[PDB]
């Protein structure tokens, strides 16, 4: 879980756009006076194994 | 070479696991720098925080010490013929 504070300008409703690099999902959200574009690393990009049998597991924010 | 990503159980703890005895046969062989050198390069020793990773790992390390005896003993002058 992360929060994000765009204290500026409200977001806009439907202005948050999210696409798929083979590196990283990059996150496009559209506010009434500005624009912002963010880069979050990718699930594969942050390694894939779940081999071991757990219940519980770290995201890909740390 | 880090892998990414803690979680409880992966292969990013085998390897953790694997510099930590590579590390402690460094300090078996008395070479602090390299040993250190090793645990810098996973965490920072200038960290004061609660690591349950860190300690689970440690704890690992030494359970895995215990009940296995250790490399380059007389246990294995009998294991090899």
């Amino acid at each position: 879980a992360v929060r994000l504070k765009i204290l500026n300008c409200s977001i806009l409703p439907g202005g948050v756009h999210i696409c798929e690099t083979q590196n990283n999902i990059i996150v496009l959200i559209l506010t009434n006076q500005t624009v912002h574009r963010l880069i979050l690393p990718h699930p594969s990009r942050m390694y894939r194994s779940e081999i071991i049998s757990d219940s519980h597991i770290q995201s890909i924010f740390t | 070479a880090v892998v990414k990503d803690s979680r409880p159980d992966q292969i990013a703890h085998d390897d953790k696991t694997k510099h930590l005895k590579a590390a402690f046969l460094r300090y078996c062989r008395k070479d602090i720098l390299g040993a250190q050198s090793m645990v810098d390069s996973l965490f920072s020793d200038s960290d004061m925080e609660p690591d349950d990773e860190l300690d689970l790992a440690v704890n690992q390390i030494s359970v895995d010490l215990i009940d296995d005896y250790p490399a380059s003993d007389p246990r294995w002058a009998e294991s090899v013929p």
